[PDB]
Parts: structure tokens; C-alpha cells; sequence
């Protein structure tokens, strides 16, 4: 099993296209990244126009070829870490799935499946329904349900990609002394990062360019976006990692922040979740708030 | 590269405009401006916000197309309605 | 091109550059560079669409640099048909004189595609187009005192589209 | 399977009246307007097949 | 009062619940020999009277209620095996209009047994699953010849099943009836 | 020589065995085919791939000899799940593999399986090929048989029963056919290069797969992409087809009969009718009657009495536009007409030949026309019979024929011509500012009471259903009303074909409420509206 993006569904090139590491590695958001994916296939000897074709259609040729040719290659673009093991599963005759593959579903259907505290009430009500729209696909008599959780997967990391260019391009990350800060102000559909995993999702991929862009300065990271119903801003603290092939664990220090500020300060804010790294303020009070944390030493 | 938007403010005024317009043809016997030339005069500032790469429309490109736009519609009129137009239309062709 | 759009007075100054060999009609200059450039193209599924390009007719007295101005914006122009309107796809028309030709103005001017069957065939082709016409006022010169049906062999509507 | 190479630059031009029999089966250079174009076929490579296309 | 479906007929509910109280044998995995059962429809004795491992004959709704939990296994009918439905299949195709000689509630309990015991079985499932239908398609082929012999008095069946009788039963008894009106019809 | 018969074996095993949960979905689907004769069966990759990838790779490589074995085995199955005689059946093929655009196609995939899709521009008439053929020797008249199949043939040469060169002869009373149709396709629009026309191909299927599509439909293809023989060593590319993809319930007229029974019904489908229109009341009445219109009739001597209603309008662009997307059918034109046709009809030039306008290709609904003074010479003469006697009649440089014109007519300009029409109104004008802003306001939004479906549908139904008739008191009190009004008219004109427009009028009123009898309630607002002045 390969860190590649839904491998055994669309295409290969969107595998590698959309992986999360292979961002990081290649630097896909611009044009010289992306013309290094072409020379890599090009060079491993497998026709462009193949490399797009559904998975299961590809030749069989290249399917069972595949695990030989990454070991010749995979070394001279640095991204030998690939390579790993995994479980895979089959039933009958209806193909095989990873695990992998299959959290990726799950989580997607937890997404996207279907006067200020109404509107909040509605919100959290319907996030619950998508429970019981994934508890029902963990059945194997709904493997129908589970088709429709990875067509929702596929389109969520496009839209979270066609973001990230946005952010690096335009250069909205500020780099502050003391930790790395970045707001959406606007976007093409800012409603998606109203919930709390696609902003995890999001913050997952911000963090691995980071991690990679330079070998210095490992910091923690906030990330907001603006919600123009409630006036509010939905704020995240995250923390750094190290890199996947190289030793305590780091924690996780913005709850002591957030619940001191909290408790200091003037601002109208909510925190109610049950990962305390998550909070909720109000337009005008984002500014101070943040203001209060960076004077604060407990960051 | 460019593709404009219009800034919903001033709206209301181009509505009393195109309104007081109409009012005014009819009031002459003139025959009446219409939705085309409304249309026409949303799509000109447009081309007026994109000559200088401006994403926004604004006040003066409206005001700019409603003179292009009330001069040709004025041109097609005859003589004795021309003069009644021109008369009322000053305060649009002239000023603004 | 950021360095002097933030200038003032840039939309004169393209104006002025417009068909440089052409002295005054100011106005004329100003339709033709609106047209070139254009607006946006909307739709809304519910009942209605809009079209993005500008569609301009002049009337010329003899010799007033109608054709010169054709011409210049045929040179200018990125790409564009003179007199056919599938190669005018998402270019500029253009017309320097004028009833099957009319009918099929008629049709580009209500459409924004066009359609056409034969022996039991049927296919359609694209316009998308820009029109930009010029005419001469019914004989040798121009009325004053008459409204402009008086000095036109064109029906209603394109004066109105 | 093959690569073809393809010559730029060749420094000298003829139009089409300057072409003579001296000229038969040399390279030449030349400049004009399409008047007409084909649709496009396949065509056969070898005289087991294998086909390429033709205009 | 009752409804439109059931005025002249059973629906497959029914069927099953008819089935579900034949007998069938099963291996316990508890004693129960020395509170007790108390049944008031079947014989109480056996299930009271259980030993580990010891054959025994009970309902089938109680066998299938016990082998939901760990406390039973099923043994499977004998005629349910490979050699017996190779034989019966080589009958079907020896006598061309003869019905071979099935239990009556052959599908029903083929249909209960593959889905609540499937472990339970000797023969590879996934080939008794095939027979099972060999059966039926050469059985259909019989009824679609017979429907050209409905007639103005009677006819005669043999081992058809329950639920293949059920099957028809609407269709065979309404032409039925039309033939025997229009014939009466011209007697009187 | 053996490996024909693996194949075989291989794809009939497959038939027999494919469940997915507990159905033997293609054993179950090839029963059920054929009791229907249907003798055909429609596989899907996907399983195919799932039950063994080698099969599928056979498949892939060598289509145009693979598919033929297998068509073969389906027959195999066939015999055995239904008999204790059938022709070979047509295997059908659905896929998911990603789409070629038509333009890419070229000599890389020449006897390859290739998915497009497009628009059917163009159909064939069916034809007819040999599958089972018989052959006669003529020297010897030994006699044989030939099994053709229909994938790339010619008689043969070797004599039998010397015997000579060329001996063979078809004997088509003892030999078997099918249908064959070509077709061609034409690139999707949105995807053409600009300033280019679309390039298309041309492409061919049999049996179940024939008279499927009608022109400009789009269309998704599944086929073997191949070449044929009709410059040197150039041969024509085509495509052969595996596969393609492209009145009241009692719920509907329940609702139509409750708003049949509304005491209000007449005003609220007046308020639905151009509602942004301010004002013009009695405009909006008769567009209603000419939408729903009279009763047709015909009598013992033959003569025929007419249904339709005609209304003519002296803002007044916005009606016919409505009137267009509210009617069942419905034509548009401006007086000049689409061709030298006209409104009406005319002869054309070489041999002559005759083209009708837009009276005669309206007929059996509405058509409007958008300024009527803008007619023209010969059209004006030639309405005169279209409305009076729903007919255009020509005589003309040998052409003797008559055209139907079965049509209502709305009409608008702005004389004699006024007669033909049965009723006729003047639009009127209000200048509040607020409605003038509301349309701005709604212009700007799209820059940046009973709905049309609904109340055509209910037209449709009232139409079909109902055709109500005079009652005694309804026909006292038209008599004594027309002669009132022609004696005081003496004292101080009504005609008996205004009689009979005011009937039709009356008709079309009791309609909506589908009661079988028109009454006097309906006659005292037929006069009412009658006054058109
Ligand atoms: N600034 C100018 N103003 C007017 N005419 C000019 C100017 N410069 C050149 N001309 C000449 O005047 C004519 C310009 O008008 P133009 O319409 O091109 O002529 P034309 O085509 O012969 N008249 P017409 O046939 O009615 O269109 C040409 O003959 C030009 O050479
Ligand atoms: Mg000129
Ligand atoms: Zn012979």
C-alpha cells in the first residue's frame, strides 16, 4: 500500500496528482512541479495517456509490472517513501479495497453526506444524520452507500487542492516570530471549512508543504476562516511534525492558550467542542483576541 | 484575463434613472426605452471596467455608459422630439 | 500594462490611440474600442441568458472614413471576418455595405447560435460574435429632420437588438 | 517506437516558379497560402500491419 | 376488513410461517437434564431433557431461535446433499413430464437453511447453490408445457411444491373458471 | 484448432456461475430475455473483469475474432435453461472506461474497443444481410449451405461433386437475413476548436440494435473502431456498434377537478396570464377563450362547423411571447415570414415546386404573429381562406393541391381585414414608477394564482375531456338578443357569422368549468365581452 491518494479508484496519475506527501516532495502547485510529474512518468517507461486511464481498465501489463518499476524510480525524485505495507480486502467478485481507501470513504460521508442559535441548531442537527448516513455503510449488503462515500471523497480533496494553490500563491501565510498565522477572508465556496474536519483536512495539507518548504523553524500554526451568516470566525491551533521516514512525541499546547484568553478576555467567543483546539469569536473581536495571544507567553 | 462585476450601491439609482427615462419618452410621445437598453448600458460599463483591467464596475462607468447610450437613443428621434430630450436629458447627456 | 492602468485618464489615451491615421469622430473611436474589448457573457437556467459582446452600427455619409476604420480594426482586431459568421467564433464581424443576408442577420442577431437542417440533416454551428456594420443613409445624404426608420432599409428589431 | 527529426532553417527559398527538373529529389524551401485541405485517413505502413496517418 | 391481497390467497409470509413449525435435528451444546420450558404447541420433554452432544428432534422455529447464540447446530436434511440432487436432476431429465419426487417445502427450507446455517453444512455451498437452481429451471420448463391442458373439468399434479403451487394459483383457478362459465353457459 | 473451443467453454462457465449475492443475474436475465423473444444479452465489463481479468484481456486484444465465440456460447446456455429452433443471439456491452473525444481518434486505434459519444445528425432505411445462406452447384446441381457472421467474405471457389471454375449460384428461397442501418455522428458542440465546423464519422448495427435513435439526439457509443475499402494504400474509417445510451395519471386530474370546481376559477387563471402585464383586464379574458376555444361539430348533410378562436391586438410584445410558452403548441414569426413562403403559401423555382408558411405548419394549434400590417400582397388575399375555411387552396404551373390551416390565430399591429377576426382589443398603458423600478430590480438581480406547467397541463385535460352544448334557454336568449340588436340598428351591422362567433365564445367559457351544458351565466358575459368597439 503506497500514501497515493484512492490508488485502486480513478487513475493512477491522480494518484500521484493529489497525494498529500507528493505535494510536499514536488511542489505541485506551480508549473515546475507539476512538469516533474510528467519527467517522471516519461521516464518510467508508461504512456501519458495510460497513466489517466481508470484503474481498473489499465492494462493488465502495467498492474502487475507496477511493483517493480517504483523500486527502479522512486529514488532519483527522493520519494522512496512510497513504499510501505497494508491490508487489503475482497468479498466474491466485486474487487479488492485497502483500509486506507476505505477511512477516506468513511470520513467523506461524515462530511458532506445530506435567529443565530436556530441557524447553529440546524447545522449541528443535520451533522448528525451523516452518522448514522456512515454507520449504515460499515455493512457489506451496502456496498451501494459506500460507491457514493468515495465519489464524495474524490471531489473534497479537489476542492481542498484548488485552495491550497490559492494560499501559497498569493503568499496569505504570515510569518510572525513566534508561530505561523493564516485567515480566509474570501473563496471560491468558503462554506466547506464550516465543519470541522474539511478545516482538518485543509490544515493536514498547509502542514506538510510547511514541513518540507525548509528545513528550519518548526512552529505551531493557526487557521481561520469567516462565516458571513454568523459574523464569526471558526479558528484552529495546530501543531507541527517531523517528516515520515526518520524521539518523544510533541503535544498540543494552544487549549491552555485559548482557555486563558477565554478567560481573560472581553471578547465574545464559544467553546464548546470536545478538542479544545478548535474555537468560534466574532468578526470584529478576532484582532484583539489574537492580539492577547501573541502577547501571551504560553504560546 | 479580466471579467467585471457591478457594485450593488448604485443600482438603486440606475432603477430611478431608467424609470425617470422612460417617464420622460412617454411624457414627449417619444417611442419608449426599453429593458435592451438597460441591458446594453449594464454591459457597456462592464467594457469600461475592463479597458482598465478593473474588476469592479463603478459610478463613472455607468455614468459614462448611460451618456453613450441616451446620445444614440436621442440620435434615432426627430427634430421636435430631439430638442424636448436634449432639454429634459441635460442633468444625463451633459451632467450627471 | 498594471504600471499604466493605474495611470489617470487611461481609458482617453486608449480611446485617443484608437485608428491613429483617422482625424476626429471622437465617438465613433469610443463605440469601436468598447466593442473590442466587451463585457461578460451571463446565464441564468431560470428563463434567461445575456450575451458579453457589443454589436455597433454606423451611418455614413459618403466618405466620412467608414471603411478606413473597417480596415484598422481588421488589422487590430485578433481575429475577425470582413464583408461566414463560424469564422467570426468568439471574434469581431464586420460589415462595410448592404434579402437572405438580412434573414440571416435576423437569425445571428436573436440567437447566439445557429442552427440549419437539409434533407432530412440536421447540425448546428456557433456565432458568439461582435457586429460591427456601417450603411448608407437610403441614396446620396442623410435627413435631419426625420427619425432614423426614415433613413434605413432595416426592419425594427435591429435598430432595437 | 520511432522519432523523427524535423530541419529548420534551411537558408535558402524558392517560390513556386523558381522550382526546374535540377531541383528533383533535393530539399528545398518554400512559402504560400492553403488553398485547400483533405480530411485525414490511415494510411498502410508496410508492404502482421501497421498504419500511419495521411493528409 | 382483510385486506385486497389475502382474500383467496396465502403470501409468502405465511408459507414461511407454515414451514417453520416442521421438525428438524440438532446437536446441542448444553445440558439442560437434570426452571423448565413450558411449551402449550409442541411436546415440552425434549428440550427439558437436552444433553451436550446428544441428537435431538425440535421445531424449527425454536432450532433457528437457539442457533442464533452458540447453544446449537443444525444438521442438514439428507436429501440436501450433492449425490442426492445429482439424482433427482437425472430424473427430471429421464421422464420428460413426471415431477421428481422433492420434499413439498423443498425451496422454502433450502432458502432458510443457506442464510441462518451456513456453517453447518458437509458439501461446499456454493455448489449446492448451483443444483438448487438446476432444479428450478427444469421444473419451470415442465409447468410452461402444462398450461396448454387447462380445460373446462379438472387436472392432475404430482410433488409439486407449496410455494411453486402458490406461485400459479391465481392464474390457474381464474382461466379455469372462465372456461367452465362459457362452457355451462351454453347447457342451460 | 482447440483453443476455439476453450474460449467457448471459458464464456459459458461464466454464464452459469456469475452471482454477486445470491441471484445467478445473468442466467436469471437470459431467461427472461426470451420469454419475451428478445434474443439478446447486455454484459457489463465490470463483472466481466471481476470474474477473470484474462478472459477480458483475450477480449481487449483481439475483439473483431473474440466476440463471435462468444455470442456462440450465449446460444449454448440458451438451449439448455429452455428446452427438454432458436437463432444466435447478440451480445450488447456496457463499459465505464474513459471517453475518446471524436477528434483524437486516428491510426493508433484501428481494431480497438473504443467508447465516444456525440450527436446523430443523419439515419439510414434498414437493409438486409445473409447470416444462413444456401448455394447450388450449376454443372453437377450438388447442392450445400454457408454460415456467414458479420465482422471483418465472398462465394466460394472450390467446386464440389471437372466440376468447374465458378459453378456457385444462391438459392434465396431457402436462406435467412437480418436487419442492418448506418448512421453518423457529429462532434459534441461545446467541444469544437473555434472558427471550425464539426467533424463527424459514420458508423453501422444489426438486429436489436437497429431503429433505437432518430436524428439530433446526443448519444453515448460503444464500438470496434475499424476501417473499410471504397491517393495509395488509404482506406476509410467507421464504427461498429456494440452498444448506445441517450397522458394523466388519477393523482394529476384529481388536482385539475378540484380547480374545476373552485367558485373563482375564471378570475385566477386571468390573474395567471402575463401577471407582470399592469392592467388590461379583458385582454387577458380572451386570451383565456382563445386558448381553450369552442366545440367542433359536423351534420347528417356533411357540413362542418369550426372550433377555433381568432383575436387580434391594437407592451403588446410581451402577450404573444406568453401566449408561446403557455400553449400546448404554439408558432412565433413576424409578418414577413421565414422564406418567400410567406404566412400562407407560394410556388418557387429548373422545375417548380410549392413550400407552405406559417399557417399550414402550424396547423392543429396556435400560432401569433408580431405585426400584421407587415403581411404581405399575396398573403393578404390568401388569409381569407385559411381562417374562414381552415384550407389554402393553389392552382399553379401545374401544381393542383390543397393545404390544411386547422389553427387559432393571435395577431397585433399598430380597414376591411378586422371581419376575420372574432374579437378585437386595444392595449392600454400605465406609467407607475414603482413597477418600472421592480423590473429594473429584477433585470439588475438576474445580471448579477397557477404556474405555466401546471396550467398548460390542466388546457391539455379540459381540451381532451370536454365539449359542452347549448341549452334551450341559452338559444331564446341568442335570438332575441340578435334581433334586438339588428332592429335597433333599422331604427338608428350584425351579421350571422358574428352569431356563430359569439356561440363559439360561449362555448369556450362553459369549458372550464367542464360542465356538459353552456347556460345563460355563460351567455350574459359572452355579450359582455363581445364588445370589442
Ligand atoms: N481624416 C479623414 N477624414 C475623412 N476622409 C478621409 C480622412 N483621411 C482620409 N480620408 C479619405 O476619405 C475616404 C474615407 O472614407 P471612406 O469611407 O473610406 O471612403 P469611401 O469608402 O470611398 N466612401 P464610401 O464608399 O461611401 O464608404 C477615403 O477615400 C480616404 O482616403
Ligand atoms: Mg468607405
Ligand atoms: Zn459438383
Amino acid at each position: 500500500d503506497y500514501y497515493l491518494f484512492l490508488l485502486r479508484h480513478s487513475s493512477l496519475y491522480d494518484s500521484f496528482y493529489y497525494s498529500n506527501y507528493v505535494n510536499a516532495k514536488l511542489s505541485l502547485w506551480n508549473e515546475n512541479g507539476k512538469k516533474r510529474l510528467h519527467k517522471m512518468f516519461a521516464r518510467m517507461g508508461i504512456p501519458l495517456s495510460t497513466a489517466q486511464e481508470t484503474w481498473l481498465y489499465m492494462d493488465h501489463s502495467i498492474k502487475r509490472e507496477l511493483g517493480i518499476i517504483f523500486d527502479k524510480n522512486l529514488d532519483r525524485y527522493g520519494l522512496q517513501d512510497i513504499i510501505r505495507d497494508g491490508f487489503v480486502r475482497t468479498l466474491g467478485y466485486r474487487g479488492s479495497i485497502s483500509a486506507s481507501e476505505f477511512v477516506e470513504a468513511l470520513t467523506a460521508l461524515l462530511e458532506v453526506g445530506n435567529n443565530s442559535a436556530q441557524k447553529l441548531t440546524n447545522l449541528r442537527k443535520r451533522w448528525v444524520s451523516n452518522f448514522w448516513l456512515s454507520w449504515d455503510a460499515l455493512d457489506d449488503r451496502k456496498v451501494e452507500l459506500l460507491n457514493r462515500g468515495i465519489q464524495l471523497a474524490q471531489d473534497l480533496q479537489r476542492a481542498i487542492f484548488n485552495t491550497g494553490v490559492a494560499i501559497l500563491e498569493k503568499k496569505l501565510i504570515k510569518h510572525l516570530r513566534i508561530y505561523r498565522l493564516c485567515v480566509l477572508q474570501d473563496g471560491p465556496d468558503l462554506d466547506l471549512y464550516r465543519n470541522p474536519l474539511t478545516l482538518l483536512r485543509l490544515g493536514n495539507w498547509l502542514i506538510e508543504c510547511c514541513a518540507e518548504s525548509e528545513d528550519k523553524q518548526l512552529l505551531p500554526m493557526v487557521l481561520a476562516s469567516i462565516d458571513e451568516n454568523t459574523d464569526t470566525y471558526l479558528v484552529a491551533g495546530l501543531t507541527p511534525r517531523y517528516p515520515r521516514g526518520l524521539k518523544k512525541p510533541i503535544l498540543n499546547n494552544f487549549s491552555m492558550a485559548f482557555q486563558q484568553i477565554t478567560a481573560e478576555t472581553d471578547a465574545k467567543v464559544r467553546i464548546d467542542n470536545f478538542e479544545s483546539s478548535i474555537i468560534e469569536i466574532r468578526r470584529e473581536d478576532l484582532s484583539p483576541f489574537l492580539e492577547k495571544l501573541t502577547l501571551s507567553g504560553l504560546l | 484575463k479580466i471579467y467585471p462585476k457591478l457594485h450593488q450601491m448604485d443600482m438603486d439609482k440606475v432603477s430611478r434613472v431608467y424609470a425617470d427615462l422612460r417617464r420622460e419618452s412617454i411624457s414627449t410621445g417619444s417611442f419608449p426605452i426599453t429593458v435592451r437598453h438597460l441591458e446594453s448600458i449594464l454591459r457597456i460599463a462592464e467594457s469600461f471596467a475592463k479597458m482598465r483591467l478593473s474588476e469592479f464596475v463603478s459610478s463613472y462607468d455607468l455614468d459614462r455608459a448611460i451618456k453613450v447610450v441616451v446620445d444614440s437613443f436621442v440620435d434615432a428621434q426627430k427634430v421636435s422630439v430631439r430638442r424636448q430630450l436634449r432639454r429634459s436629458f441635460a442633468i444625463y447627456t451633459l451632467g450627471h | 500594462f498594471r504600471k499604466i492602468s493605474r495611470d489617470r485618464g487611461i481609458i482617453d489615451k486608449i480611446i485617443s490611440s484608437m485608428a491613429p491615421s483617422i482625424y476626429g469622430h471622437r465617438d465613433i473611436k469610443t463605440a469601436v474600442a468598447c466593442s473590442l474589448f466587451g463585457g461578460v457573457p451571463k446565464n441564468v437556467n431560470g428563463k434567461h441568458s445575456i450575451r458579453g459582446d457589443i454589436n455597433v452600427l454606423l451611418l455614413g455619409d459618403p466618405g466620412t472614413a467608414k471603411s478606413q476604420i473597417l480596415k484598422y480594426v481588421e488589422k487590430t482586431a485578433h481575429r475577425a471576418v470582413f464583408a461566414a459568421l463560424v469564422l467570426a467564433d468568439k471574434g469581431v464581424c464586420l460589415i462595410d455595405e448592404f434579402d437572405q443576408d438580412r434573414t440571416s442577420i435576423h437569425e445571428a442577431m436573436e440567437q447566439q447560435s445557429i442552427s440549419i437542417s437539409k434533407a432530412g440533416i440536421v447540425t448546428t454551428l456557433q456565432a458568439r460574435c461582435s457586429i460591427i456594420a456601417a450603411a448608407n443613409p437610403n441614396g446620396g445624404r442623410y435627413n435631419s429632420t426625420l427619425p432614423l426608420a426614415q433613413n434605413v432599409s432595416l426592419t425594427e428589431p435591429i435598430l432595437s437588438r | 517506437s520511432e522519432i523523427h527529426v524535423r530541419i529548420s532553417d534551411f537558408p535558402t527559398i524558392y517560390s513556386l516558379r523558381e522550382l526546374r527538373e535540377s531541383n528533383l529529389s533535393s530539399l528545398v524551401r518554400v512559402t504560400g497560402v492553403v488553398t485547400r485541405r483533405t480530411g485525414v485517413f490511415p494510411q498502410l505502413k508496410y508492404v502482421k500491419t501497421v498504419y500511419r496517418n495521411y493528409q | 376488513s382483510l385486506p385486497a391481497h389475502l382474500q383467496q390467497t396465502f403470501s409468502p409470509e405465511e408459507i414461511q410461517f407454515i414451514v417453520e413449525n416442521e421438525p428438524i435435528k440438532i446437536f446441542p451444546r448444553i445440558t439442560t437434564r437434570q426452571t423448565r420450558w413450558q411449551l402449550i404447541t409442541t411436546d415440552d420433554k425434549a428440550l427439558n431433557n437436552m444433553v451436550a452432544m446428544r441428537s435431538t428432534e425440535v421445531v424449527l422455529w425454536i432450532a433457528l431461535l437457539l442457533k442464533q447464540q452458540s447453544k446449537c447446530s443444525i444438521v442438514a436434511p439428507q436429501w440436501l446433499t450433492t449425490k442426492e440432487l445429482d439424482r433427482k436432476i437425472q430424473y427430471e431429465k429421464t421422464h420428460p413430464d413426471r415431477f421428481s419426487e422433492l420434499p413439498w417445502n423443498w425451496l422454502v427450507l433450502a432458502r432458510i437453511l443457506f442464510n441462518k446455517a451456513k456453517d453447518d453444512f458437509h458439501d461446499p455451498i456454493h455448489e449446492l447453490r448451483g443444483k438448487i437452481q438446476d432444479l428450478r429451471e427444469i421444473r419451470q420448463i415442465k409447468v410452461l408445457k402444462g398450461l396448454k391442458y387447462l380445460n373446462e373439468s379438472h387436472l392432475q399434479l404430482d410433488n409439486l411444491s407449496l410455494l411453486e403451487i402458490n406461485e400459479l394459483r391465481p392464474f390457474i383457478t381464474e382461466i379455469m373458471d372462465k372456461l367452465r362459465e362459457i362452457h355451462t353457459a351454453s347447457l342451460t | 484448432d482447440d483453443d476455439n473451443t476453450e474460449i467457448i467453454k471459458s464464456f459459458k462457465n461464466f454464464i452459469l456461475e456469475f452471482r454477486l449475492d445470491s441471484q445467478f443475474i445473468y442466467r436469471d436475465q437470459l431467461r427472461n430475455n426470451i420469454l419475451v423473444k428478445n434474443y439478446s444479452l447486455t454484459v457489463n465489463m465490470e463483472h466481466l473483469i471481476g470474474y477473470n481479468e484474462d478472459i477480458y484481456k483475450k477480449l481487449s486484444d483481439e475483439p473483431s475474432d473474440i466476440i463471435p465465440l462468444f455470442e456462440t456460447a450465449i446460444t449454448q446456455v440458451a438451449k439448455r435453461i429452455s428446452i427438454l429452433s432458436l437463432p444466435t443471439f447478440q451480445l450488447i456491452l456496457n463499459s465505464n472506461a474513459n471517453q475518446i473525444p471524436l477528434r483524437d481518434l486516428d491510426s493508433e486505434h484501428v481494431s480497438k474497443i473504443v467508447r465516444l459519444s456525440g450527436i446523430i445528425i443523419s439515419t439510414s432505411v434498414l437493409s438486409s444481410r445473409a447470416t444462413y445462406l444456401s448455394i447450388m452447384c450449376r454443372n453437377c446441381r450438388h447442392t450445400t449451405s454457408i454460415t456467414i457472421n458479420n465482422f471483418n467474405v465472398s462465394l466460394p471457389r472450390s467446386c464440389l461433386s471437372n466440376c468447374g471454375p465458378d459453378p456457385y449460384i444462391i438459392i434465396h428461397e431457402s436462406s435467412k437475413f437480418i436487419d442492418q442501418q448506418f448512421l453518423k455522428l457529429q462532434e459534441i458542440p461545446e467541444l469544437v476548436p473555434v472558427g471550425e465546423m464539426p467533424r463527424n464519422l459514420t458508423m453501422t448495427c444489426d438486429r436489436y440494435l437497429t431503429n433505437k435513435v432518430i436524428p439530433g439526439t446526443r448519444v453515448t457509443i460503444v464500438g470496434i473502431y475499424s476501417i473499410y475499402n471504397s491517393g495509395v494504400a488509404i482506406r476509410t474509417p467507421y464504427i461498429k456498434i456494440l452498444g448506445i445510451q441517450s397522458m394523466f395519471t388519477e393523482e394529476e386530474e384529481e388536482e385539475f377537478l378540484q380547480l374545476s370546481r373552485n367558485p373563482k376559477l375564471y378570475e385566477i387563471l386571468t390573474n395567471s396570464i402575463a401577471p407582470s402585464i399592469f392592467g388590461n383586464e379583458d385582454i387577458k379574458k380572451a386570451i383565456v377563450c382563445l386558448l381553450m376555444g369552442g366545440s367542433k361539430k359536423i351534420l347528417p348533410d356533411g357540413m362542418r362547423l369550426r372550433g377555433d378562436i381568432n383575436v387580434l391586438l391594437l407592451a403588446k410584445s410581451q402577450l404573444l411571447k406568453f401566449v408561446e410558452k403557455v400553449s400546448p403548441i404554439a408558432v412565433y414569426t413576424s409578418g414577413k415570414g421565414s422564406s418567400a413562403a410567406g404566412l400562407t403559401a407560394s410556388v418557387q423555382r429548373r422545375e417548380f415546386y410549392l413550400e407552405g408558411g406559417a399557417m399550414v405548419l402550424a396547423d392543429g394549434g396556435v400560432v401569433c404573429i408580431d405585426e400584421f400590417d407587415k403581411m404581405r400582397d399575396e398573403d393578404r388575399v390568401a388569409i381569407h381562406e385559411a381562417m374562414e375555411q381552415q384550407t389554402i387552396s393553389i392552382a399553379k404551373a401545374g401544381i393542383t393541391t390543397v393545404l390544411n390551416s386547422r389553427t387559432s390565430v393571435l395577431a397585433a399591429a399598430n380597414t376591411t381585414i378586422l371581419s376575420r377576426f372574432d374579437m378585437i382589443f386595444i392595449v392600454k398603458d400605465d406609467h407607475n414608477e414603482e413597477r418600472d423600478i421592480s423590473i429594473a430590480n429584477h433585470v439588475i438581480n438576474i445580471h448579477t394564482e397557477i404556474s405555466i406547467e401546471k396550467m398548460k397541463r390542466y388546457i391539455t385535460y379540459c381540451r381532451l375531456k370536454c365539449a359542452p352544448r347549448l341549452s334551450p334557454q341559452a338559444a331564446e336568449k341568442l335570438s332575441s338578443n340578435f334581433v334586438t340588436i339588428r332592429k335597433q340598428l333599422l331604427i338608428n351591422p350584425i351579421t350571422i357569422r358574428q352569431l356563430e362567433a359569439i356561440i363559439r365564445i360561449t362555448e369556450s367559457l362553459a369549458k372550464l368549468e367542464l360542465s356538459p351544458i353552456a347556460q345563460e351565466r355563460h351567455v350574459d358575459e359572452a355579450i359582455r365581452l363581445f364588445q370589442a368597439s
